[PDB]
């Protein structure tokens, strides 16, 4: 169906009404989203079907119709934009300076913005409009607020 | 069956709402892809 580059809502009709369970990026004919959004299930785009191609639970990422295409990285210094697509609400760009998730396997960028769980998969961008990662997998800090990692895949 | 719907273009927008802090957090990622805070 629609294979135009851009940001898309991931909807489901299994529950009451049409519920938004996540968001994704269409780039170079590949749909990129978070694994916890689809659980690796097939997606519909009008009359067309999108089949999973690559997926990993630990990374929490999945790609449809082809290999993962997003490979831009956070420079570790500049502000970024979360292009938040919330359920029932219009896509909005929120500018923020990321924090740092310090891990035993290296440091990763982190965006401290609170959005409903169905906003998972919304892209995080650099000043060039390039997707540096997806929003939706992180931690809940002391006051109930969410801090998501800047999650990026590997371009093979 | 899940389905997709276009929500917009992927572009940087000048004069966007600037909000959110930058915390440095000690974290751990498990085999199930779940992050947890290390204390
Ligand atoms: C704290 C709450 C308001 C909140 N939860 C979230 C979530 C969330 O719970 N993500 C999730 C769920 C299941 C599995 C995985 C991958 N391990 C990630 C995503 C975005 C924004 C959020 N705000």
């Amino acid at each position: 169906g629609e294979t135009t580059d851009g940001v898309y809502r991931v909807m489901t009709r299994r529950l009451l009404g049409s519920t938004q369970v996540g968001v994704g990026v269409m780039q170079e004919g590949v749909f990129h989203t978070m694994w916890h959004v689809t659980k690796g299930a097939a997606l519909r785009s009008g009359e067309g079907r999108l089949d999973p191609y690559w997926g990993d639970v630990k990374q929490d990422l999945v790609s449809y119709c082809g290999p993962w295409k997003l490979d831009a990285a956070w420079d570790g210094l500049s502000e970024v934009q979360l292009l938040a697509v919330p359920p029932g609400e219009r896509a909005k760009n929120i500018q923020t300076l990321p924090g740092i998730f310090k891990t035993k396997d290296g440091d990763i960028g982190a965006v401290a913005l609170d959005y409903p769980a169905g906003t998972s998969g919304s892209p995080i961008l650099d000043k060039c409009g390039r997707v540096i990662g997806l929003y939706g997998n992180g931690v809940v800090i002391k006051n109930g607020s969410y801090v998501s990692a800047i999650t990026q895949g590997k371009r093979e | 069956d899940m389905y997709i719907e276009r929500a917009g273009d992927i572009t940087w927008e000048k004069d966007a709402e600037v909000t959110g802090n930058s915390p440095r957090l000690d974290v751990a990622l498990d085999e199930s892809g779940d992050f947890s805070l290390v204390e």
